[PDB]
Formats: C-alpha cells, sequence, structure tokens
C-alpha cells in the first residue's frame, strides 16, 4: 500500500507549489510540441502522464471538484496528499486501514458541520458591480498574477452581471475572444460573439439574418474551359445566394473572382473560421453546417440578429449578438502582447466566472488565505480528545491534514513554514477566525482577511473537503494489483 | 555535511537503543553473543550486552561510557536510560529535517526536562523513614524480581541495620554517603545465616606472633608509611613515637619478632601487608593522623580511635575486629555462605536499596513504576505545551510523546498489542486526575500501581531522566566528528 | 513427492492473496486491464475470473471454485482459504509419511459428521421483513460501503418481498438492473414496471401518456429500401438512386395501418398506441403518428422486447401488416423521463406486475459495476434465505462448532482417519481467524475468547467483528445461507481431495 500513498505523495508534491498567489509556474510541453508557462494546476494535471492507478483516483477527484464548483482543484490534490501522508505515518505506527479509514469518515462528519459555523456571507447580491467584484477579486488574485487583479475583476464582473435573470447562469454564456496586440489594460467588455473576417461589403443594420455554414472549406479549348469553370464558379455562388441569403462563413481562404461573386449579390465574405467556432455558431444560433455549395436550403440555416464591422481594438472584429434571449451570449475581449499569456487570462476569467456561478446559489464567503484551514484545524484537534479510542489518531491526523494548507501557501512565498504556522495558531485563539496569512511581507506575519476582503465560497471549500477525503478513503482501501 | 552529522550521530544512536530495547521488565528477552570462536551466550542484562559488544561511532561509545557513569553512581536503570536516550534522539530527526536549528531543540529539550523533574517531585508518593514497614514494602516492590526472593528474609534487615554504618554529619542532617567505606566481609563456608552486623572496622591481616599487647582498650592509632627495621644501629622512629605515648601504630610493613618486642617496649602494635582499601577505612573509622616529618612532629600526631579491640581465629585464619571505633563510619558487615554467585548480587541490591535510603533522607518519595511515572509526565508535559507558544513547542511535546517507550516496551515483551493497551492506558490517565495508573509486567494487563504495590526510588528516576535528557542534548550539539577518520 | 509440495505452495500463495477480502471489514482490491481501464472490487467470483493468475494449479483451483459457486449464492473467497488451510493442515501430517488416501478418507469422514451438524444446526425461522432486511445486510457490507449497504438493502428486500407473491423460486429475469451515469449516486429505487434505455428523436408527442395500448411490432417508418443493387453507386446510378424508391409507399401503407389499428381499437386519437422498433424511423413519420396520438418509438435491443412480451404483450417484425389486436397489451402510465440530454421510457403500473427494475445512478463506471454486482449477489442471497427457508448463524459461529462437534467425534473412527479429521476441523478454524486478522485484532486471542465462550454456552457463538469479543449471531442479526454452507463444505471437500491426490506433473 506504501507504494501508493508514495505515488500520490509525489503527484501531491509536484503541484503543491503552484498553490496560492505566489504559485511557482511551470514549463509545459504536449505531445505536439508547444511552450507554455502556466501556474494553473489544472493545467498541470491534463498534461501529466498520470500512469499510476492509485494517483488516478486522486485526479479523477479533482476532476470531479473541478466539474462542479470550478475551483479548489490544487487544494484537493494538496489535503489528499496531507492525508495519505499522515495515514502512512499511522499505518507505520501500526494501525489498522480500516481504524484510519473509520476515523478520517468521523473527522469528515464533524468538519461538515463546524465549516457552516464560520461563514461571514455576501453583501447584498450578485448587483452592485464594485461590490460584487469586490467580491470576485480573490479567485482571479491568486490563478493569475496580483498585479492586474483590479482591473481583471471589473471586465469579469463586468460581462457577468449583464443577465442576473431568475437566478440561474451558464459558464459557457460568458464567452472569451482573442484579440492580439496591445496591453491587458486595453481589454474591454463586449456583447455578443466576436472573431476576424476578409470582406468589407458588409450591412450594419440588419433584421434577423441568415447563416451559411461551410464544413469543407474552400487555345480555344482553355478558353472553354476557362468559360466553363467560371459558369459552374457563378451558378453555385448564385445556389448559394438564393433565398434571401446575406451572411456566409467558410474556413479557407478569400478568392478574388469568389469575393467578387459575393459583391455582387451584396453579400461579404466570412473567412478565417477555427476548428472550434462552427459547433459554437451552430449551438449559439441553431444552425448547420453544409458540407458543398449544391445543397443550399432554408430549413437547414440558422438565423442572427446584428452583423457589423467593430474596429474596437485597433482591428476589424465582426459581431453576432443579440440571439433569442437578446443578451444571453456576452463575450469579453482580451488584449495582449502574445497568445501564451492570453490563455493564462482566460483561465483566470474562467476560474472567476465559475466561482461568480457558484455564488449565484450560495451567499455563504469563508475566510480564505488560511483562515479557514487552520480554524477546521483547531476545532477538530480539539475535538479530538473528547473522543477517546482507535479514532483519535486518525481525527488529530486529519487535523494536521487541514493544517497543511497554510503551511503550503507559505512555503511556496518564500516565508518559513513551521514559523507562520506556530504564530498563525497562536494568534488564531484570540485573534479569531477572521486572521489569515499575510503575503506582502516577506518576514512571517499575519493579517485578517475580513478586513483584507481575502475571502472564498463556502460550497467550492464544503465540496473540496468531502472529494478529497472521499479520494483519501477509496484509496486506502486497496491493497494492490500486478504493475 | 551540516546536519548530516547530526543525523548520523542519532542514527547510531538509535541503532545503538534498539539493541538492547526489548530486555527491561521483569519479562525481559534473551540475547545471543556470538564470539569469532563459536561460543554462545546467554544474556538477560543489557549492561552486559553493551560491555561485550564492539562498536566503531565514537556517538555509540559516548553513549555507553555514560550509561556505564551511571551504572556504578546509581546502580540500576542502565538500559531505561540507554532508550530513553535513544528514543529521543530519534524523535529529534523530524526536526532536524524541518531545516530548523539544533538551538531551538536543545532548548525546548531543556524546558521540557525542568517540567519532567517538577512534575516528578509533584506526583512522587512519600514513604517513611527509619520504619522497616514501607522500607520492607520497597523491598517487596524493587529488591524484588531480582536472585534475592529466596534470601529476601537475610537482605532486607542487613540493608536496615546497614542504612546507619556510613553516615557522614559535614553540612546538614546525615545527608552524605560514602559507598567503599562499608566493611564488606564475603567469606564462604557455614550456613548464611551467619552473616551479621559489627560496628568497626574488620581487617584480614594480623601480626604472625600476636604474643604482645594487642588490644587495648583505648586504641590511639597512628598511621606511618615507614618501614620497621632492626634498630638504629630504625628504634630512633619509635623514640620519636614514645613522645606522645600512643597504644597502637599503624605501619605497612613486616614486623619481626626482636621487632615485635621493640614496638611492644612503646606498646603500640603494628600490621603489616594491608590494603588502602583497608587503611583509608581503618583511619575513616577512628579519625588517626599520619605524619613523621620531625619538625611537623607537635602533640597533633595521636588521634583517639577505638575503645576495644579483639582478635578471633575463626576458623583457623587471622581474622582481626575493631570495634567501637571512634567514628561509626566505616563498619563492618558480615557476608556467609557457599559460592559468591549470588551475595555478591544480593549485596549489590542491598546497597542500591542503601543509595534508596539515603535519598529518602533527602526526598522520601517514591514514583509509580510500570510505566506509571512515564505517562503521568507525559499528560503533564501535554498538557502544559497547550499555554505555551512558539516554535519550540513542537519538541516540548515531542519529548513527551517520546518518553512513553517504557510501558510500550513493557507490553510489547508481554505478548499483549501495544497499541490498544497504550490508547487505553492515556484514556484512563487524562481524564482521570487522581489515579496514574500502570501496565502489569507479567500478564500485560492495565493495573492501578497503588494496589499491585510497585514504587522506585525518586532519585533514580531523576537521575535517568536528566542523564538521557543530558545525553541528547550533547549528542545534538556536536557539529563535527572529524579530527582523523 | 515434489508436485503434491508445488500445488501445497501454489494454494498457500492462493489463500494469501484473497485473505485480506473475508469480512464486509476487507479490503477492496484493484484490477488494472491491459488498455488502461481500472476495476475496484472485492466479490470473489469477479476477483477469480478476472485475476491474471500466473501458477497453473491456482488456475485450475480458481476455475473449480468460481464453477461450482456460479451455483449456489456466493461464499467464495471463504471456498479459497478453506481450500488452502486443508491443504496446508493435510502436508503437516503428509510430511511425516501419511500416504494422502488416509488423509482423504478422514476428510470424507469429517464431511460426513459436518453434514449431520449441520443439519442439526440449521434456525428455521419463518418469513418476515425483518430477518430478510438483515439477510440483506449480511450479504451487502460485505461487497459495498457500509451507508451505501443500508441503503440498498430497503430497495432489495421489498424488490424480492414484491416478486415472491407467486409463491415458487423465480429471479433473474423478472429482476433487471439498468445502468446510467448521474452524478449523484444517491438515487436509488425500485422502479415497479420497466424502463427502456433509450427513447427517440420526438418534439412533444405525448409526454405523459397515461393509459395506452403496446403492439409493438418493429414499426418500418424507416423500412428496408433497395439500397443493395450492385456493390454501391456503379455506372449504373439510376438504380441505387431511383430503384431504390418505390419502397416509402411501403413506409405510408405501414403509416395507414397503423392509423387503422389506431382508430379500430383504441376507438379514438387518445389511448397511445405503443410501438417500439429495433431500427431507426423517419422523424417526419414519427411526428404524423405522434399528432395523431400514437406513442412511436424505434431502436431498442431484443431482451427488453422481451421483457415487453412477457409484460404487456406484441409480436416483433421489422415488415408487417394490420394484424390481429389479439398481441396488443394495455399499461397504466407510459411516462417518458429525460435527464440532462438522455430520455428514460418509464413503462408502468402494466399488467404482470412481476416485471420490476432498480434503479442505480453511480457517478463513474466502476462504482455503478461495483453497485450492480452487490445488488446482484445481496438478490441471490435473499433468494437462496428464502428458498431453503432457513438460515444459520454467521460470523463464524458454525465454523467453531463444527470443530467442536469434528473434535470430540474424532476418537469415534477407526485407523488413522483421525489425522484427516483433526485436520479438517482445523482448517474450518480458518474463517474465524481470517474474520479477526481483518478487523485487525490477534488470531489466536479472538478464536481462543470465541472458543471459550461457546464451551459452557452450547449456543452458536460468533466474532463481534468491531470490538473482537464474541457474540450471538441470532441476537445481533448475522445470517448465513444453509445451502451457501452445504455447497461450501462438498466444493471444499471435492477439490481439496482432488489436489491431494495427485503425484506427478507432466507436460503434455
Ligand atoms: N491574496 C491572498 N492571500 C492569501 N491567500 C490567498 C490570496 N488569494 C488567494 N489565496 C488562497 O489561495 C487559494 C488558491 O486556490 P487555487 O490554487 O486557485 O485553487 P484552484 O487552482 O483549484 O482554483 C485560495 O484557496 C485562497 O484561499
Ligand atoms: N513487577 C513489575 N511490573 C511492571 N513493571 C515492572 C515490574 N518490575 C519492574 N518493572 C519495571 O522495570 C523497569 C526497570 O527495569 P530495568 O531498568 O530493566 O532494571 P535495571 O534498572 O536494573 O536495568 C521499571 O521502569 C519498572 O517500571
Ligand atoms: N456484520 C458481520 N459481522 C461479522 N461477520 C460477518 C458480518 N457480515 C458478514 N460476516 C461474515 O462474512 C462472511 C462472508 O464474507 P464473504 O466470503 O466476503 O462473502 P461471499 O464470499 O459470500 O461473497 C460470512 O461467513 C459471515 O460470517
Amino acid at each position: 500500500v506504501y507504494r501508493n500513498i508514495q505515488a500520490c505523495k509525489e503527484l501531491a508534491q509536484t503541484t503543491r507549489t503552484a498553490y496560492g498567489p505566489n504559485g511557482m509556474n511551470k514549463m509545459v510541453i504536449n505531445h505536439l510540441e508547444k511552450l507554455f508557462v502556466t501556474n494553473d494546476a489544472a493545467t498541470i494535471l491534463r498534461e501529466l502522464e498520470v500512469q499510476h492507478p492509485a494517483a488516478k483516483m486522486i485526479v479523477m477527484a479533482s476532476h470531479m471538484q473541478e466539474q462542479e464548483v470550478g475551483d479548489g482543484t490544487n487544494f484537493v490534490l494538496v489535503f489528499a496528499g496531507a492525508l495519505l501522508e499522515l495515514a502512512e505515518e499511522l499505518l507505520r505506527i501500526g494501525l489498522s486501514v480500516s481504524e484510519v479509514i473509520e476515523g478520517y469518515e468521523i473527522a469528515c462528519r464533524k468538519a461538515h458541520e463546524i465549516l457552516p459555523n464560520l461563514v461571514c456571507c455576501s453583501a447584498k447580491n450578485l448587483r452592485d458591480i464594485d461590490e460584487v467584484s469586490s467580491l470576485l477579486r480573490t479567485s482571479i488574485m491568486s490563478k493569475q498574477y496580483g498585479n492586474e487583479v483590479f482591473l481583471a475583476k471589473l471586465i469579469a464582473q463586468a460581462c457577468v452581471s449583464i443577465f442576473p435573470d431568475s437566478g440561474h447562469f451558464n459558464v459557457d454564456n460568458i464567452r472569451v475572444c482573442k484579440i492580439l496586440g496591445s496591453g491587458i489594460s486595453s481589454s474591454s467588455v463586449l456583447h455578443g460573439m466576436v472573431f476576424k473576417k476578409e470582406t468589407e461589403g458588409d450591412v450594419t443594420s440588419v433584421k434577423d439574418a441568415k447563416i451559411a455554414v461551410y464544413s469543407c472549406p474552400f487555345a480555344e479549348e482553355l478558353m472553354n474551359f476557362s468559360k466553363g469553370e467560371e459558369n459552374l464558379m457563378d451558378a453555385q455562388v448564385k445556389a448559394i445566394a438564393d433565398t434571401g441569403a446575406n451572411v456566409v462563413v467558410t474556413g479557407g481562404k478569400v478568392a478574388d473572382m469568389a469575393l467578387h461573386y459575393a459583391n455582387k449579390y451584396n453579400i461579404m465574405l466570412v473567412r478565417l473560421n477555427s476548428k472550434w467556432d462552427l459547433r459554437r455558431l451552430c449551438k449559439t444560433v441553431g444552425a448547420t453546417a453544409l458540407p458543398r455549395l449544391t445543397p443550399p436550403v432554408l430549413e437547414e440555416m440558422g438565423h442572427c440578429d446584428s452583423v457589423y464591422l467593430s474596429e474596437v481594438g485597433d482591428t476589424q472584429v465582426v459581431v453576432f449578438k443579440h440571439e433569442k434571449e437578446d443578451g444571453a451570449i456576452s463575450t469579453i475581449v482580451l488584449r495582449g502582447s502574445t497568445d501564451n499569456l492570453m490563455d493564462d487570462i482566460e483561465r483566470a476569467v474562467d476560474d472567476g466566472v465559475n466561482t461568480f456561478k457558484v455564488l449565484t446559489r450560495d451567499k455563504r464567503l469563508v475566510p480564505g488565505g488560511g483562515a479557514t484551514e487552520i480554524e477546521l484545524a483547531k476545532q477538530i484537534t480539539s475535538y479530538g480528545e473528547t473522543c477517546p479510542g482507535l479514532e483519535q489518531y486518525a481525527i488529530k491526523k486529519f487535523a494536521e491534514a487541514f493544517e497543511a494548507i497554510p503551511r503550503a501557501l507559505a512555503e511556496n512565498s518564500g516565508v518559513k513554514a513551521n514559523e507562520v504556522i506556530s504564530k498563525l495558531y497562536a494568534v488564531h485563539q484570540e485573534g479569531n477566525k477572521n486572521v489569515g496569512l499575510d503575503i506582502e511581507a516577506e518576514v512571517p506575519a499575519v493579517k485578517d482577511m475580513l478586513e483584507a476582503g481575502i475571502l472564498d465560497t463556502y460550497l467550492g471549500k464544503y465540496w473540496a473537503i468531502k472529494l478529497a477525503t472521499n479520494a483519501a478513503v477509496t484509496v486506502l482501501r486497496v491493497d494492490q494489483i500486478i504493475m | 555535511s551540516g546536519r548530516k552529522v547530526q543525523s548520523g550521530n542519532i542514527n547510531a544512536a538509535k541503532t545503538i537503543a534498539d539493541i538492547i530495547r526489548t530486555c527491561l521488565g521483569p519479562k525481559s528477552m534473551m540475547k545471543m553473543l556470538l564470539d569469532p570462536m563459536g561460543g554462545i551466550v546467554m544474556t538477560n542484562d543489557g549492561n552486559a550486552i553493551l560491555r561485550e559488544i564492539q562498536v566503531q561511532h565514537p556517538a555509540a561509545k559516548s553513549m555507553i561510557e555514560i550509561s556505564r557513569t551511571q551504572d556504578e553512581e546509581v546502580g540500576d536503570g542502565t538500559t531505561s536510560v540507554i532508550i530513553l536516550a535513544g528514543e529521543m534522539l530519534s524523535v529529534a530527526e523530524h526536526f532536524l529535517e524541518q531545516q530548523m536549528h539544533p538551538t531551538v531543540v536543545i532548548s525546548a529539550y531543556r524546558k521540557a526536562l525542568d517540567d519532567m523533574i517538577s512534575t516528578l517531585k509533584k506526583i512522587s508518593i512519600p514513604v517513611d523513614i527509619s520504619d522497616s514497614d514501607m522500607m520492607l514494602n520497597i523491598i517487596n516492590s524493587s529488591i524484588t524480581t531480582k536472585a534475592i526472593s529466596r534470601w529476601s528474609s537475610l537482605a532486607c534487615n542487613i540493608a536496615l541495620d546497614a542504612v546507619k554504618m556510613v553516615q557522614f554529619e559535614e553540612n546538614g542532617r546525615k545527608e552524605i554517603d560514602i559507598k567503599k567505606y562499608a566493611r564488606v566481609e564475603k567469606i564462604p563456608g557455614g550456613i548464611i545465616e551467619d552473616s551479621c552486623v559489627l560496628r568497626g572496622v574488620m581487617i584480614n591481616k594480623d601480626v604472625t606472633h600476636p604474643r604482645m599487647r594487642r588490644y587495648i582498650k583505648n586504641p590511639r592509632i597512628v598511621l606511618l608509611d615507614s618501614s620497621l627495621e632492626y634498630k638504629k644501629g630504625i628504634q630512633q622512629l619509635c623514640e620519636d613515637i614514645i613522645q606522645l605515648k600512643p597504644d597502637v601504630v599503624i605501619t605497612e610493613k613486616g614486623i619481626s619478632d626482636l621487632a615485635q618486642h621493640y614496638l611492644m617496649r612503646a606498646n603500640i602494635t603494628a600490621i603489616r601487608r594491608v590494603r588502602k582499601t583497608d587503611n583509608n577505612r581503618i583511619a575513616r573509622a577512628c579519625g588517626a593522623r599520619i605524619v613523621s616529618r620531625p619538625e611537623e612532629l607537635r602533640e597533633d600526631d595521636v588521634g583517639t580511635g577505638a575503645g576495644l579491640l579483639e582478635i578471633k581465629k575463626i576458623g583457623d585464619e587471622y581474622f582481626t575486629f575493631i570495634t567501637d571505633c571512634k567514628d561509626p563510619k566505616a563498619c563492618t558487615i558480615l557476608l556467609r555462605g557457599a559460592s559468591k554467585e549470588i551475595l555478591s548480587e544480593v549485596e549489590r541490591n542491598l546497597q542500591d536499596a542503601m543509595q534508596v535510603c539515603r535519598n529518602v533522607l533527602l526526598d522520601p518519595q517514591l514514583v509509580p513504576g510500570g510505566g506509571a511515572s512515564e505517562m503521568a509526565v507525559a499528560h503533564a508535559l501535554t498538557e502544559k505545551s497547550k499555554a505555551m507558544t512558539g516554535v519550540e513547542q513542537w519538541p516540548y511535546r515531542a519529548v513527551a510523546q517520546a518518553l512513553e517507550v517504557i510501558p510500550r516496551t513493557l507490553i510489547q515483551n508481554c505478548g499483549a498489542s501495544t497499541i490498544r493497551l497504550l490508547t487505553s492506558l492515556r484514556a484512563k490517565h487524562t481524564q482521570e486526575n487522581c489515579e496514574t495508573w500502570g501496565v502489569n509486567g507479567e500478564t500485560g494487563t492495565l493495573v492501578d500501581m497503588k494496589e499491585l504495590g510497585i514504587w522506585e526510588p525518586l532519585a533514580v528516576k531523576l537521575q535517568t531522566y536528566k542523564t538521557a535528557v543530558e545525553t541528547a542534548v550533547l549528542l545534538l550539539r556536536i557539529d563535527d566528528i572529524v579530527s582523523g577518520h | 513427492q515434489a508436485a503434491l509440495a508445488v500445488n501445497i505452495s501454489a494454494a498457500r500463495g492462493l489463500q494469501d492473496v484473497l485473505r485480506t477480502n473475508l469480512g464486509p471489514k476487507g479490503t477492496m482490491k484493484m484490477l488494472v486491464s491491459g488498455a488502461g481501464d481500472i476495476k475496484l472490487t472485492k466479490d470473489g467470483n469477479v476477483l477469480l475470473h478476472e485475476m491474471q493468475i500466473q501458477h497453473p494449479t491456482a488456475s485450475l483451483i480458481a476455475k473449480v471454485a468460481t464453477a461450482q459457486d456460479d451455483i449456489t449464492g456466493d461464499g467464495t473467497t471463504s471456498n479459497v482459504l478453506i481450500i488452502g488451510e486443508l491443504l496446508k493442515q493435510a502436508d503437516l501430517y503428509i510430511s511425516e509419511g501419511l500416504h494422502p488416501r488416509i488423509i482423504t478418507e478422514g476428510f470424507e469422514a469429517a464431511k460426513e459428521k459436518a453434514l449431520q451438524f449441520l443439519e442439526e444446526v440449521k434456525v428455521s425461522r419463518e418469513m418476515d421483513r425483518e430477518t430478510l432486511i438483515d439477510v440483506a445486510r449480511t450479504s451487502l457490507r460485505t461487497k459495498v460501503h457500509a451507508e451505501l449497504a443500508d441503503v440498498l438493502t430497503e430497495a432489495v428486500v421489498d424488490s424480492i418481498l414484491a416478486i415472491k407473491k407467486q409463491d415458487e423460486p423465480i429471479d433473474l429475469f423478472m429482476i433487471e438492473i439498468m445502468e446510467m451515469k448521474h452524478k449523484s449516486e444517491t438515487d436509488t429505487s425500485l422502479i415497479r414496471g420497466l424502463v427502456l434505455d433509450h427513447g427517440a428523436r420526438h418534439p412533444d408527442m405525448k409526454k405523459r401518456v397515461e393509459d395506452a395500448y403496446i403492439l409493438t411490432c418493429n414499426v418500418s417508418l424507416e423500412y428496408e429500401k433497395t439500397e443493395v443493387n450492385s456493390g454501391f453507386f456503379y455506372k449504373s446510378a439510376e438504380e441505387r438512386e431511383k430503384l431504390v424508391k418505390a419502397e416509402r409507399k411501403f413506409i405510408e401503407d405501414r403509416v395507414k395501418k397503423i392509423i387503422e389499428l389506431k382508430r379500430k381499437v383504441c376507438g379514438d386519437s387518445d389511448k397511445g398506441f405503443v410501438v417500439i422498433n429495433q431500427k431507426g424511423i423517419d422523424p417526419f413519420s414519427l411526428d404524423a403518428l405522434s399528432k395523431e396520438g400514437i406513442v412511436a418509438l424505434r431502436r431498442a435491443k431484443r431482451r427488453n422486447m422481451e421483457r415487453l412480451t412477457l409484460a404487456c404483450g406484441g409480436v416483433a417484425l421489422n415488415s408487417f401488416d394490420d394484424l390481429s389486436p389479439d398481441c396488443l397489451g394495455h399499461a397504466g402510465l407510459v411516462y417518458e423521463y429525460t435527464l440532462g440530454e438522455e430520455k428514460f421510457t418509464f413503462i408502468e403500473k402494466c399488467n404482470n406486475p412481476r416485471s420490476v427494475t432498480l434503479l442505480i445512478k453511480g457517478p463513474n463506471k466502476h462504482t455503478l459495476t461495483q453497485i450492480k454486482d452487490a445488488v446482484r449477489d445481496g438478490l441471490r442471497a435473499v433468494k437462496n434465505a428464502i428458498d431453503d427457508g432457513c438460515v444459520v448463524p454467521g460470523a463464524g459461529a458454525v465454523e467453531v462448532a463444527m470443530a467442536e462437534a469434528l473434535i470430540k467425534h474424532k476418537p469415534s473412527v477407526k485407523g488413522r482417519a483421525q489425522l484427516g479429521v483433526q485436520a479438517f476441523a482445523d482448517a474450518l478454524l480458518i474463517i474465524p481467524k481470517v474474520l479477526a486478522q481483518n478487523s485487525g485484532f490477534d488470531l489466536q486471542e479472538t478464536l481462543v475468547k470465541i472458543q471459550a465462550e461457546h464451551s459452557e454456552s452450547g449456543q452458536l457463538v460468533g466474532v463481534d467483528l468491531n470490538t473482537g469479543e464474541p457474540m450471538v449471531a441470532a441476537e445481533v442479526g448475522v445470517w448465513d445461507n444453509y445451502c451457501v454452507k452445504k455447497q461450501l463444505l462438498h466444493s471444499c471437500t471435492v477439490i481439496a481431495t482432488n489436489i491431494l491426490l495427485v503425484d506427478e506433473i507432466m507436460r503434455a
């Protein structure tokens, strides 16, 4: 069993450092030989060729946590790693695995009811852009750098507060579009799906339009052949331009003859269609892909509202806004020096918007920065003495497992871990729950988060603790398999 | 290297501690000695285990030496000292890998030692002095589980009379005791009941021809390292001795018959072929003085000693009885039997009880054995560490969690599970405030030691704990071994 | 001479591998496939079926053990442990002579005595809900998480109690387990009736069909055309492009025949005409029939069709006509359910209420499979308990009592068969020892406590697998199946004898 615990320890260690706002970003090369630099732990786990079946269980637990809450994945990883370390030392003491399992389950049950007793909930509602953005600050603060958080929070919140209707939100509604070039400050909030285009024969004031989707991207005898090709192409463009079609998209490049025939129908020619854009268009307007030119029909055709060229961002873009709901889709324009940092910002925006979605169904906020972890550790380790028997060891180890989060959050910030843990635990008796770990000072000092506004969601913490405990338990109940 | 040498030192400590970790308690396991000739030795004593084995690491040699020095100073507890030192040095591994300095660990260990001393002095049960009741109770407690159970009826009263024969009244109330000045008389032959006690020094040497005034009703002994010759042509020394008029003058050279007559002219009795370990106790019990320089010779050269001398040839061998000595600090104890294989052990355990008695004069205290004291002090530390903060709280708690090794091994070399029993023992030792239970060494079951009847002297426990802590801090203070290999 | 020793070693190794699974506190094992798929389970049958065993005779033991276990309910790991301990005890004496025939005769005599003793030990307690709850708990806590087992007990016992109304041994066909991948695994209960695997692409035919009639007969709204003419679209393209037509007329004729049947037997557009096809159907005719109240469905497997025949009724054939309504059946509720993206057809309150399915909503594949196997084992255990109408104490109990009976019966037998009897007894001692070991206690201490308590009590006493002290299984509620014990004794004796009788290994 120690082999499984060792494998899980290694996999937790490889992503332990990326935890917290000062996470050390790693270099990532995938099988098609790119070169990323990313601090997002879920991204690291994606490109890790994890083969050990024991660590696969923790990876699946992390995926479930992300699939349901969208944040705290690395918390699940590090918590499971600490739990397995302490379970391993308990086993080395001589305790049976069953007793450790029972103690862990009892401790998790205790923590789940202790947790809702230390909540300082949301202020009034998802509205009041400034306040709610202040709530959404910590996630983006941690996931990407701590500098441009003040602007990224406003950018990511102004877009999501657009449609707080009936208390229902969807992550896919808030889309992100890439526009390279200027710095991040030039980014803003826009409405409706956006990408590039080529031609300029576009009409701005458009009623419910008609989208054509192209799934497949584009001496007398020579003259007669040229005439035949020209007439066939003209027949095809007439056949695709029938039924009052107004906009056409294709995944290929432009042709002078093709754009000329499109413009002679007063139709713009849109090109540069990405491998991912067609499905998004089909789901957003209820359209379909047409393989060849010869089968166009009115029924197999989706509907947009407005199409025009926007010069925002020092470049020409197309807009497909005001869908059936007329406000459902809400994009975010991003500006950056290259595309490598574009992905980091989009992951930060996603890790903010999903926290907002979680907050929609739960207004409870919990003091982050290690405050809740140390509080839970103190509560559980105090409860441990009240429970005699063989489960006290496992309960105490569960408390020490909660102790690991501020430890990592400090040691990956250039601060002595033991010193800050001791100071935090000592202060936490009198300087109660709302105190946590300060990042700014190089000296191991502590700072209150209720004043500093460093908070994280209750539901995320609850689900992460539950899933991490379940993963540790289900990986402790395995004997071996031939490998 | 840095902390690598610390880890090596404490690894040698651990690998030498677990060698004898199993051979304590009333159910000690045996060990195998395989000398490079083929011989094999049965052994229960870890002291002989360490003595016979050979080691190459200086740390191990130093710990063996400290175990010895504790052995011949206070008596028993060497295995406990080694086990405790190994356990603390092993639990220091966790902190030495925290990249945190040995100095703060050392300070935490010293604080823990002070608190353990305090809580032992708090938990110790009092005992009476000069009372045979709980003296025999202590005999049943500690002087038992030895080879004395068949001869305890004699060992007990031998020790109980021997407690008042080596007292020095220097600075307080009978707080000074010296160890070798008790006149041991171990002679086989006859029945063991013939062993008795006498107030005075018992000298196995005697004059060749005792046809002279050997015994005088007030021996005023004078010591001299000079050699007695025929005459001046040395009678001059005898003539100078006549000046102060003594009756007995002790030398360390042979005496002839004509020399005997020359001495009895001055009426002084000399002795020959005596030992320094006899001369020193003679002087101690008699308060005599040795001087031969004529300028220093004054009225102080003669010091009155005993008040009655006697010679008895019990079994055609030359004894010398010096009873009613001036100072009852070096007095006769008699040993009789057939073989010295057990009487030596019974003797040594009796002077162990003697040290018990003198500490009872200092601190008449007993600590509950069978792991009771260990878990009591561990609970005291663990509840004490709650209030205190700082980065050194972890070693402070770890010392407490490490000192519970004694009950753990007592349970282990009994058959019963060492986990459930320890957990139950702690459970009935924290919330149960005024109990201080222990573990039975025989059956491996928890039992209140006030009922079982096992107790240990306070002083031996204090010395063991202090030596263990000092050994741990010493091995943590060594930063380099290198002066060569 | 040596082949016997090889077999002994292999059986001991297999026993050691399987040791840490017996008992509800046993630790599960993980089966990773060569492809990469992972299966985590503890049931003895699946472990022996899916393990990659290396030793040949160990593979033989596993094969015969699973083959015999397919007969009775379960008890495979206990059987393997008993075989291993029997072989070790026998070898302990074979090492000092004792031609194996003597040990075999001792084994058969001990088997006869143990069967007799089990006959006098069985409990003939009657039928009730609570005892079967306890039986389900015993059979389920040994396969899955404790709380999940407590959840599953009620559903399993209620399903079997409902099926029991026929007063004949019936199972397997009449209880089916459905597979789906809902995130929340707490949703698990009985669905009286039948649930179809999937529906069809249909915009709002009926939703709540309520009372309706079922005819099936594999409607041919996408009737087989004449596409196959010569290979593919060859130079003679007008065949597969034009002769492929004229079959839509057959589809429309089937549509009017369905119309005639509907407004002939139904009497109105209501009273849904439930039909299911094994192949696809065009959405056009689908919605055309839907507007008339016809419940048209497609793309189902066979097993659901034969299930419908015995529950509701109806012929099955792709090409059909206006047949008689004799095969038509009626259902109380034909409500259709949908969860996110997949659609469920709840054919409920039908005639012949014997057909009942169970609902499980495990999050991942391996948890789903584990729950399915645990449910199957619980159903088999409760079925056996109802069939024999007699149950025996678990947690050992019977093992130690049979051991005492055999030991007191040892002087009765003559010859050297006493050695075989003693070996058989010490082998039956393995089960309480394995339970105590897997709990975390000491082997011999717990065994001595159990035997001593049984000595002056007489009543069956077993191991309490949370504290280690002896417990009477009747009061606590731990029960085993009498038929399982019978098959256990028979199979263990047979396999141990067969392994002991061998003398030489040769290639072939
Ligand atoms: N400014 C800060 N100071 C201290 N701790 C912080 C700060 N910002 C975030 N944290 C903590 O760092 C953690 C970051 O979680 P994160 O690594 O983003 O999880 P995931 O990557 O799975 O979304 C949060 O739980 C939060 O408590
Ligand atoms: N009858 C007994 N029951 C339980 N423990 C005992 C008993 N007798 C002695 N002990 C334990 O033995 C320990 C000391 O034995 P040990 O150190 O091996 O002897 P020595 O001091 O001569 O080396 C004490 O801690 C005491 O608690
Ligand atoms: N609650 C319980 N306490 C003690 N023993 C139990 C308990 N439940 C089941 N058992 C024991 O577990 C054994 C069955 O375990 P196992 O061999 O894994 O089942 P199977 O092989 O039939 O699938 C039974 O002999 C029974 O005595």
